[PDB]
RNA sequence: GGUGAAAUUCUUGGAUUUAUUGAAGACUAACUACUGCGAAAGCAUUUGCCAAGGACGUUUUCAUUAAUCAAGAACGAAAGUUAGGGGAUCGAAGAUGAUCAGAUACCGUCGUAGUCUUAACCAUAAACUAUGCCGACUAGGGAUCGGGUGGUGUUUUUUUAAUGACCCACUCGGCACCUUACGAGAAAUCAAAGUCUUUGGGUUCUGGGGGGAGUAUGGUCGCAAGGCUGAAACUUAAAGGAAUU
């Protein structure tokens, strides 16, 4: 709920659907 | 299972020769039994003196002059001038809010191969008749008198044998020569050496350590 | 709301002041924000200095003090030092003891 | 066995978590002069003589 | 008219060293430190184990020759508190009240003329 | 460990592979020293060399 | 040692402590301030060099050359990325001791990467005074810098001092401010947040209930991490600001 922990978590799912994607 | 405070010889550490108390202490030392005599263990021992004690006086409360046991003539332990110091809370004493200090250091030599180096602390005084609550000085009237502190203790040097630098440092002055060389640029309350280093030697002369009794 | 007029900080005509570590949290925290008290002292407490002077050399007894400016953070001062949490009415009041 | 007498000359509130030592001021009975701080448990008044098994060390507060 | 030394008073907090020395300071004439006088700890830098540290080395001092002493107190010094532990006043005082003669006190805790970075973090201890 | 075991003590199996320690002793005789002679460790360290 | 208490930890092959040195790499304590400079970020050892910059003074000069600014640019903490040095201290990760019901956290001891440095990137921060800039008017004290007067003040000696500096009083110009208050604001409050239903000095940027969401998508830049721009479906009657009990 941290703005900055939530930041966090959609910055690695992104991260993690760019390697996803990259295939 | 020793106890070797029995093998322990007390030795005459005696502080020549320009100090009123030719005599400060004694210092033990392992008896010069088998293959290691005492001069070895009892060389380069480097023994602080507060210069009160050392010229009996409390103006000279605020120094301590570190002095090496260097000689050995037939069991006869002398010291000679290793660096002076101030003390570490009449230091703290003087440093105070509202003021400025300036420190002059310089590494200059003297007439004998003696690599010295002399630091210098001078505080900025309020001068009598002032309603503004701090005596600040410009950067400029700093730098001012880090020239005029850094020439003089230059100037009293290339003179100096460092027992005559001994002699000139005791009785306060090169203090009272920058007092009056700084006073036409600013007040400046407490000037003192604060301290001097030995960084280099020369080579022994024996003479030169020895001329310093009798 | 905007709890003070400063930011129980002095930085006001200066960007970045070089932060100072908290005496006993060693916390990091801004000079001018640190909470800074001079520890004057006795070097002998104020109990045993008959019995020093009775037992010492020297007659006169100089009785050298010692002096070390501690700069505490706002939590550890918090802790029962010169900082008391007071009122909104006496928050400005910037005298000292 | 030398336990060194001392009286009271002065009671100063009470320590503790609760009351139950109070902070007294003693003047040695031998060799007077001598005025050292220390810790009581029972109820003490002014006058009276503790029998201290230890003379050198003060006392403080226990928070 | 006295036969002279060095206290070094090292009172930290966590333990109080009452190391008295040769003038020089390169011989040792004692070094008994709080920790060694109570098998207990939970109190090792107090003011009672310091000064029964102190009564050992000042008997010891007797015995060995030296009748007053300089005294050095010293905190920890480096990055750390800075200030003389607790049992700093108890092993000065109790030296002098052993019988031993004191002088020349001047504290050489170690201050850093612009430190290095202290140990803890930028949070420091949380507690 | 490309050659036939003739020619190399790395020689030969039905893949390639060292098979047995590649740290030889530096008491092995001229003729068995093939790795890494009297190899005091091994592997690629952490931080500094 | 280190702790609220301890344990890991090293120690008699003398650890910790003491002293004489030496090395290495960071760091500029105290002075240090309701003080300074800078476009912001930032910048506190010393000396020298190189350029710059405001302020003041000015009976110098040019004479509207200006204000703010899509696009377009330069600088831009920390962390982060390349590759070389460097690696002392401290310390993401990790090892490990405690606590715990569990605690791969808070506390303890170690500890790679980590930058401190050279070159090249990145371009975001509660990057904050959460207050765009240029301009005018409305009402006590210090203090920084420059200048003007005054003191028969101190120091000044080389004869009286030519002075000069420091200091004192009055005076302005600009500065970082602060203390009391008729106007303003939902109030907290304030030198501008005043001159605002008695509404217009110039000008740039931004917002239109809360979420979804700084998310998807498409371009753009970047070695990567990411940065810039940036939606909708659907959902909901509140969410929020300030003060009071
Ligand atoms: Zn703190």
């Amino acid at each position: 709920m941290r703005a900055k922990w939530r930041k966090k978590r959609t910055r690695r799912l992104k991260r993690k659907r760019r390697k996803v994607r990259a295939r | 299972v020793v106890d070797p405070f029995t093998r322990k010889e007390w030795f005459d550490i005696k502080a020549p020769s320009t100090f009123e108390n030719r005599n400060v202490g004694k210092t033990l030392v392992n008896k010069s039994t088998g293959l290691k005599n005492a001069s070895d263990a009892l060389k380069g021992r480097v023994v602080e003196v507060c210069l009160a004690d050392l010229q009996g006086s409390e103006d000279h409360s605020f120094r301590k002059v570190k002095l090496r046991v260097d000689e050995v003539q037939g069991k006869n332990l002398l010291t000679n001038f290793h660096g002076m110091d101030f003390t570490t809370d009449k230091l703290r004493s003087m440093v105070r809010k509202w003021q400025t200090l300036i420190e002059a250091n310089v590494t200059v030599k003297t007439s004998d191969d003696y690599v010295l180096r002399i630091f210098a602390i001078a505080f900025t005084r309020k001068q009598a008749n002032q309603v503004k609550r701090h005596s600040y000085a410009q950067s400029s009237h700093i730098r001012a008198i880090r020239k005029v502190i850094s020439e003089i203790l230059t100037r009293e040097v290339q003179n100096s044998t460092l027992a005559q630098l001994t002699s000139k440092l005791i009785p306060e002055v090169i203090n009272k020569e920058i007092e009056n060389a700084t006073k036409d640029i600013f007040p400046l309350q407490n000037i003192h050496v604060r301290k001097v280093k030995l960084l280099k030697q020369p080579k022994f002369d024996v003479g030169a350590l020895m001329a310093l009794h009798g | 709301p905007k709890k003070r007029a400063s930011n129980g900080r002095n930085k006001k005509g200066r960007g970045h002041v070089k932060p100072v570590r908290c005496v006993n949290c060693s916390k990091s925290i801004p000079k001018d924000k640190a909470i800074k008290r001079m520890a004057i002292r006795n070097i002998v407490e104020a109990a045993a200095v008959r019995d020093l002077s009775e037992a010492s050399v020297y007659p006169e007894y100089a009785l050298p003090k010692t002096y070390n400016k501690l700069h505490y953070c706002v939590s550890c001062a918090i802790h029962a030092r010169i900082v008391r949490v007071r009122s909104r009415e006496d928050r400005k009041n910037r005298a000292p003891p | 066995t030398p336990v060194t007498l001392a009286k009271v000359i002065k009671v100063l509130g009470r320590t503790g978590s609760r009351g139950g030592v109070t902070q007294v001021r003693v003047e040695f009975l031998e060799d007077t002069s001598r005025t050292i701080v220390r810790n009581v448990k029972g109820p003490v008044r002014e006058n009276d003589i503790l029998v201290l098994m230890e003379s050198e060390r003060e006392a403080r507060r226990l928070r | 008219s006295q036969v002279f030394g060095v206290a070094r008073i090292y009172a930290s907090f966590n333990d109080t060293f009452v190391h008295v020395t040769d003038l020089s300071g390169k011989e040792t004439i004692a070094r008994v430190t709080g920790g060694m006088k109570v098998k207990a700890d939970r109190d090792e830098s107090s003011p009672y184990a310091a000064m029964l540290a102190a009564q050992d080395v000042a008997a010891k001092c007797k015995e060995v020759g030296i009748t007053a002493v300089h005294v050095k107190i010293r905190a920890t010094g480096g990055t750390r508190t800075k200030t003389p532990g607790p049992g700093g006043q108890a092993a000065l005082r109790a030296l002098a009240r052993s019988g031993l003669r004191i002088g020349r006190i001047e504290d050489v805790t170690p201050v850093p003329s612009d430190s290095t970075r202290k140990k803890g973090g930028r949070r420091g201890r949380r507690l | 460990v490309a050659m036939n075991p003739v020619d190399h003590p790395h020689g030969g199996g039905n893949h390639q592979h060292i098979g047995k320690a590649s740290t030889i002793s530096r008491g092995a005789v001229s003729g068995q020293k093939a790795g890494l002679i009297a190899a005091r460790r091994t592997g690629l360290l952490r931080g500094s060399q």
